[PDB]
């Protein structure tokens, strides 16, 4: 699964998409906690 | 959108708009379609119509996909419209999947190898071979009863399939659909050079390249050993490569399954990304316009 | 998972995650979306969105999962995005069923080779036989045009495929496309006691198993009568069972 | 084939033709002529086209 993830046409694209997804998931609970406060 | 006429593709969008607008029309001047806000309290108005300009378009959209929203009306004169709507949705959905299925099934059945060994029983590619060379001479009297038919058909149309020479044969191939038939060595070499020209099929016959010689001369039987020595060394193989290496054609997907992949599905994801970035754009636009109305 | 290549599956993963997160980050930051909780809400000051990670995450999970979830969107942006999500999942799964139907049909409509003449027309599948096992000899001296061209193909291989040893052609068939035309009895014996192997077609020939005697043998007519008795009885049937299927059946798939 | 039976030619006892006809039958059988003429006299119409 190391090669399966790493070996892809421009896994770079895979990594970029994963980065976007992870970062936005990180964005979420900030507004979650702020809404809970409010 | 291939498995449908684009005519319908636009008619359905305009019919979306039409059904939505007429739905709002029928909802507006409808008495039964006025719910009571604060319902547990008997002291309020009946402004609740479950329908805005937004709601009609929204439900026209969201009813289509088999999820639906909870913005159902309550009047009989409305449900009827909704029923016709969902019936149209069912017909379009049942057509689309079916037609995509028909496409892909035909594609699967589209065997491309040309039988890969016998363009016999195809009778339409108009194969060919170097005129009166070694090939037909084999096909002559070849009683394998498959390659016999090949000879029969090349014999019939012996004006277009028989080609002047190797270069003219391959040029005729480049011209139009013209399968070509000659010695595997030249086949390999020239396809070793013209990379996107295509190798076809395995082997058919096998002959011998040896060395000619004066009759009964001792030279032959003592060059035989040298030939054998060169073979059982291996100089033959690398030497063969050194004149047959040429330029390597980039590989092609033969083994890997023709199961659905991105080369056939991709566009929708980019559709999604474009739509959602457009959506965030108009979202911040609407938020700032909300503020501008307030401020 | 076969009818959809594992080049899209990770794309479902990423696309779902993106749709869910983006639709939430659109929906939370929107001025309309906040709403009054109470049923008989007398214009309170507690309007707020309901959406939580769980609410939107499995909104996407259900929509992708081909089932309407709860929490209808309200704002233009969230509603159009969720519509795009609905559209995406619909088109994907419809395509999915399409391709799987493609496989099932195309497999269902295949036809396995059955006839000796059907193999005659064929070229890739290689005919075979233990040469000089009285079988290919019959092909030499066969008169039927089919059998004639099978013998022609045999001569054409010139022993390149022909084997001299039954079991060896057996393994060749096990491992390659080989026919190895032999006699019926060994066929039945091996097949009933083997895996992956099949009797194919009918019977080309009509050889007979008898008893050899000199011109003068008193037992000739007597034994003709005896064998007609046994075959009338059919004890030979149970004998064939004993030595062909008595091992065939326990070793039968 | 539920059962096995064979059509053979009848003659009284001691007929010299029993053996001379057995050898003839074997040779004609190896000739495959029996096969083709059986096909002919058991040919009939053939299968129509039904797909
Ligand atoms: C191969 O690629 C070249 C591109 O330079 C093109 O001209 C040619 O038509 C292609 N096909 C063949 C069979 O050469
Ligand atoms: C199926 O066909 C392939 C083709 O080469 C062969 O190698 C293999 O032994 C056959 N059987 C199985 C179980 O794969
Ligand atoms: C049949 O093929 C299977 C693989 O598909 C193999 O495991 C098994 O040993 C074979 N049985 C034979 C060749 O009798």
């Amino acid at each position: 699964k190391t090669h399966g993830t790493i070996i892809g046409v421009t896994s770079g694209i895979v990594l970029v998409l994963l980065i976007i997804s992870i970062l936005v998931q990180v964005k979420q609970p900030r507004k979650k906690v702020m809404a809970c406060k409010t | 959108l291939n498995p449908l006429s684009p005519d319908i593709w636009m008619y359905v969008l305009l019919a979306c708009l039409g059904v939505s607008c007429v739905l709002f029309v029928i909802a507006r001047f409808s008495p039964y379609e006025w719910y009571n806000p604060h319902p547990c309290n008997p002291d309020s108005d009946v402004v609740e119509n479950n329908f805005t300009l937004l709601n009609s378009f929204w439900f026209g959209v969201g009813a289509l996909m088999q999820q639906g929203s909870e913005l159902m009306p309550k009047a009989l004169s409305t449900r009827i419209v909704g029923g016709i709507w969902w019936f149209f949705t069912l017909i379009i959905i049942s057509s689309y999947t079916a037609n995509l299925a028909a496409f892909l099934t035909v594609e699967r059945m589209e065997s491309p190898i040309d039988s890969a060994d016998d363009l016999a029983k195809q009778t339409k590619i108009e194969y060919g071979a170097v005129e009166d060379g070694a090939t037909m001479t084999f096909f002559k009297k070849s009683k394998i009863s498959t390659y016999d038919k090949m000879w029969a058909f090349m014999s019939s149309r012996r004006q277009s399939v028989l080609v002047k020479s190797n270069e003219e044969g391959i040029q005729r191939v480049l011209t139009s659909d013209y399968a070509f038939l000659m010695e595997s060595t030249t086949i390999e070499f020239v396809t070793q050079r013209n990379c996107n020209l295509t190798q076809i099929g395995g082997l058919i016959d096998s002959k011998g390249y040896g060395v000619g010689t004066p009759m009964g001369s001792p030279y032959r039987d003592k060059i035989t050993i040298a030939i054998l020595q060169l073979q059982e060394e291996g100089k033959l193989h690398m030497m063969k490569e050194k004149w047959w290496r040429g330029n390597g054609c980039p590989e092609e997907e033969s083994k890997e399954a023709s199961a659905l992949g991105v080369q056939n599905i991709g566009g929708i994801f980019i559709v999604l990304a474009a739509g959602l970035v457009l959506s965030v754009f108009v979202a911040v636009g609407e938020f700032l316009y909300k503020s501008k109305k307030n401020a």
